[PDB]
């Protein structure tokens, strides 16, 4: 669940290089004020953080910490681990205080 | 080539494609023609193709027409696929007239490279088992079309079926006996290009052509009288190779192979 | 393979609490900073 | 004579390029004559490893062999178009052409003296370095 | 289970429901059905466990089964009630914008070699609607070159590149070039309707993509011109092939400078006199025009109106265009101008009787081509034989019949 997490915590980073995960702040840059261009979300391999497997994942995890008793506490211990990276697969990364995504209005953070 | 005005000597998959109707062709006289011009191809089966000869190699290294390397390429497809020098040189121009998908003048450069000399040869021998399997299902689909009420060519495959009838099937019996007693290919004898690889591919080919050639003989004794001394030397035949199964070469089938061999018990039953 | 399979995952044990406590931690002083800068988003306008 | 330098140098350049093919298919054959019967080595496998990557590079369709042969067809169409472009021959004054002229000088004598202190300062700082 | 039989229903079921719709408001009706094919089962078909050969390719099938289904059915033009997208409309945004168009391009994307590989590979001789996996994956990839000539026909008019037409003109650099794998079904024989669906693409991405299509081919680019001009000679030859040959050559000197010389290939020489000669070399696609407009061969060889058409428009676009670098090389060829101009000393049926409207837009193309020429070449330098040729149509009051 660690190397999981962290093949996540790449593939987020360079398709924010050479990939889907930067067209929405890509398109930020241009100077288009009136009538602008459509939108499309693509994903291609991004979409597998949506997958089946990922919530198979979650249930199994949560199962066996359901299914270890309490004398387990090492078993527990890295199964309560395994949960944080888990939940850091479905982790926000550190956006930044731009001046510019602060003039996004309260309506496009609404019907994104 | 493809400058002087010679007749040139259509591939078995070029009349093919018009015996199917997926060509523009609708004229009875154009596919007359061709059929009364081709019928001997399909007499002759799959001897039609021949092994080696000096005479043959002689002819090409004596021509001034084909340029050199593809006489020299032609000798070496010649030993790869057990083949006669002047339809070897035949074969690699139909090739470089259809499906080389390259242009005129980077033929000089896979004549020069030997990595891509190698690799033409390769789909030359690809070509050669196209070209074999079309002889076939001509005549396969002539015997499936001359009797039907609705075929636009009907009369036409019945003028081809006539010319076939008196020689095709003791023949195709011969081509099938050929096939299935033939030892199979090595590097001594075909050249270093005949790894085990190639010897299966040669061999599934071989089954593929065992098992056409019966469905071809059963789809004629559908429209033609058996004599009992013809059931007497086919029973005899099929005891002998056990109905497909007893090959010469059986120590080359994998469980890719064997569909062939039942295709092969299922026509000889 | 048995210290270097122990100190990979202690660490990643160490590093999957830590960066939830700061990112909790650093949330208390921004937390802070803009209920300051609201309570101020209410008072200029009773000013005003 | 100016000319017959240029005519030899664009023959000694050419028969530079023939004596350096030459050292080469020498070194290749000493090398392997050098290295023949012994494993490969880890010098010779980085070699392999580099000149892989150099030989792709040269082979991939979007790089420099397919650029330099759209270049050539572009220049030709463009070419085709531009001897059709209608010379639309404009006037331009004799005292502005004058000035113009005069503008291009002085900022080519001003040129000149930064290729000076350029050749200056750099021979200048060598007499540190010794 | 790896197996898909209340699936293959399903398909068949809508499909069918989809197909029984046209004429009737009900088509709201089958929307979630088609959303839930067109986002869970196109992007995932390929992801899933199979127990049988050719079973995921008939899924593929029946689902861009549906798909053509809906991209082809008619609307019946109210323009006044309701506030709500057609079934067809939200098929058309799902495949430009989602990874929907992408399981399309990717089904393009399978290549003309792994065609042959399959056919190669059948342990049989397929009859004329025996659908074993070869004869379906055709089925299969003509339906996916058919669905984008559909989404590429009712998209509405935008300043915008969906995903889907950047999707088809990207350079995926750890693949292969997609225009490069849409030329080449170029050699694909054992079904014309194949080619014919890609060179109908390569019509659209030679208008919308916004790089050449001559780049997209590279080191491939002049094996496939020489593939090209060889089916385009082919007296065996799909007419509607020749044709859309043609057209494709029509919209290279339209919007596609970098591939029309490709093609023209014209081979130069040094004049005595300081200038540049230009014939038309061993690869010159104006051999076979020059043919197919033969007055002379059409004593032998019926060239049926819609290819004469098909030439013709080729011809009209080099004028239009200005293309003089190959007009002159026409300028010069004997009976040039007595070829082209035979169908405008024909004689038509009236406008009441069926004839072929091909033959209409020859003539007026025919026209156009006169016009250009005269314009152009002014008052002096034109040819003798168009001189000549002018001079019968006047003789023989041609003038009279096309004005009636």
């Amino acid at each position: 669940t660690a190397h999981l997490s962290q093949a996540v915590l790449t593939e987020q980073k360079e398709t924010s290089v050479l990939g889907p995960a930067e067209a929405h702040y890509a398109f930020m840059l241009d100077s288009c004020f009136t009538s602008p261009p459509p939108e499309e979300n693509p994903l291609v391999g991004f979409a597998s953080i949506g997958d089946s497997s990922l919530y198979i994942i979650l249930k199994k995890l949560l199962d066996f910490i359901l299914k270890t008793g309490g004398g387990f506490q090492r078993v527990r211990t890295h199964l309560y681990g395994s949960l944080l990276y888990y939940l850091q697969i479905a982790q926000r990364p550190d956006e930044p205080d731009t001046l510019e995504a602060a003039k996004k209005t309260m309506w496009e953070r609404l019907t994104a | 080539a493809a400058a002087a005005g010679g007749p040139c000597v259509r591939s078995s998959r070029e009349l093919w494609t018009i015996l199917l109707g997926r060509s523009a062709l609708r004229e009875l006289s154009q596919i007359e023609a061709e059929l009364n011009k081709h019928w001997r191809r399909l007499l002759e089966g799959l001897s039609y193709y021949k092994p080696p000869s000096p005479s043959s190699a002689e002819k090409v290294k004596a021509n001034k027409d084909v340029a050199s390397p593809l006489k020299e390429l032609g000798l070496r497809i010649s030993k790869f696929l057990g083949l006669d020098e002047e339809q070897s040189v035949q074969l690699l121009q139909c090739y470089l007239q259809e499906d080389y998908r390259g242009t005129r003048d980077s033929v000089k450069t896979v004549l020069q490279d030997e990595r891509q000399s190698q690799a033409l040869i390769l789909k030359i021998a690809d070509y050669y088992y196209e070209e074999r399997t079309c002889i076939l299902r001509c005549v396969l689909h002539l015997l499936t079309y001359f009797q039907d009420e609705r075929h636009p060519y009907r009369v036409e495959y019945a003028d081809c079926v006539d010319k076939l009838e008196k020689e095709l099937v003791s023949k195709y019996r011969q081509q099938f006996e050929e096939l299935y007693k033939t030892e199979a290919p090595t590097w001594e004898t075909h050249g270093n290009l005949m790894t085990e690889r190639q010897v299966s591919r040669w061999f599934v080919q071989c089954l593929r052509e065992q098992s056409m050639l019966l469905e071809i003989i059963f789809l004629y004794y559908a429209y033609f009288e058996m004599a009992p001394s013809d059931l007497l030397v086919l029973t005899k035949m099929f005891k002998e190779q056990g109905f497909g199964s007893r090959q010469t070469n059986r120590h080359l089938v994998d469980e890719t192979m064997d569909p062939f061999v039942d295709r092969i018990g299922y026509f000889s039953a | 393979i048995q210290g270097f399979l122990k100190n990979e995952k202690d660490n990643a044990l160490l590093s999957a609490i830590e960066e939830s406590r700061k990112r909790t931690f650093g949330m208390a002083e921004e937390y802070h900073r803009e209920s300051m800068l609201v309570e101020w988003e209410q008072v200029k306008q009773r000013i005003l | 004579n100016q000319t017959t330098s240029v005519a030899k140098i664009a023959q000694y350049k050419r028969k530079l390029m023939d004596l350096s093919h030459r050292t080469l298919q020498v070194l290749i054959k000493q090398e392997i004559q050098r290295k023949s019967g012994y494993a490969i080595q880890a010098d010779e496998e980085q070699l392999r490893v580099q000149l892989d990557t150099i030989q792709g590079e040269l082979n991939a369709p979007t790089q420099f062999k397919g650029r330099l042969n759209e270049l050539m067809s572009q220049i030709r169409m463009q070419n085709h178009f531009g001897a059709v472009r209608s010379e639309e021959r404009y006037y331009i004054d004799a005292d502005l052409l004058r000035e113009i002229k005069q503008h291009l000088k002085q900022q080519q004598e001003g040129l000149s003296h930064l290729i000076s202190i350029i050749k200056d300062d750099l021979e200048d700082i060598k007499l540190v370095e010794h | 289970q790896g197996e898909y039989g209340v699936t293959i229903a399903f398909l068949r079921l809508i499909t069918t429901l989809v197909k029984g719709q046209l004429g009737s408001t009900q088509s709201q009706g089958l929307v979630p059905c088609v959303m839930f094919v067109l986002k869970e089962m196109l992007p995932s078909y390929h992801k899933w466990r199979y127990n049988s050969h050719g079973v995921r390719e008939q899924i593929g099938c029946l689902i861009l089964e549906l798909i053509h289904a809906i991209l082809n059915l008619c609307h019946e033009t109210d323009l006044h009630s309701s506030h709500t997208p057609s079934l067809q409309f939200l098929c058309i945004c799902s495949l430009a914008y989602t990874e929907a168009g992408q399981t399309v391009i990717n089904i393009m994307g399978i290549g003309v070699d792994t065609i042959d590989m399959v056919m190669a590979a059948q342990p049989r001789s397929d009859g004329a609607e025996g659908q074993g996996q070869g004869q379906l994956l055709i089925k299969t990839v003509k339906l996916a070159f058919s669905v984008t000539n559909n989404v590429i026909r009712l998209k509405p008019p935008s300043n915008v590149v969906s995903p889907l037409e950047q999707a088809l003109s990207q350079h995926g650099a750890h693949g292969n070039n997609l225009i490069a794998v849409l030329a080449k079904y170029i050699y694909h024989k054992h079904d014309p309707a194949l080619p014919r669906l890609a060179i109908q693409l390569l019509k659209r991405l030679a208008t919308v993509a916004p790089m050449s299509v001559y780049a997209c081919l590279g080191n491939d680019a002049a094996a496939i011109r020489d593939a090209f001009l060889t089916r385009l000679q082919s007296k065996i030859e799909d007419m509607r092939i020749k044709v859309m040959i043609l057209e494709f050559l029509t919209v290279a000197v339209e919007t596609q400078p970098g591939l029309i010389e490709l093609f023209l290939n014209l081979e130069v020489k040094d004049g005595s006199d300081g200038s540049k000669e230009f014939s038309l070399g061993m690869w010159s696609c104006l051999h076979a025009v020059l043919e197919l407009i033969d007055s002379q061969q059409q004593d032998r060889y019926w060239c049926p109106p819609l290819l004469h058409r098909a030439a013709i428009a080729f011809l009209h676009a080099l004028w239009q265009d200005r293309r003089d670098s190959a007009m002159l090389v026409l300028r010069t060829k004997p009976k040039f101008w007595e070829n082209l101009t035979s169908p405008l000393f024909g004689t038509l049926s009236p406008p009441s009787e069926t004839s072929e409207p091909s033959i209409l837009e020859t003539c007026a193309l025919i026209m156009k081509i006169i016009c250009l020429e005269i314009y152009y070449v002014v008052k002096g330098s034109l040819d003798q034989s168009l001189k000549d040729t002018l001079k019968k149509f006047s003789i023989e009051k041609r003038f009279a019949y096309w004005s009636g």
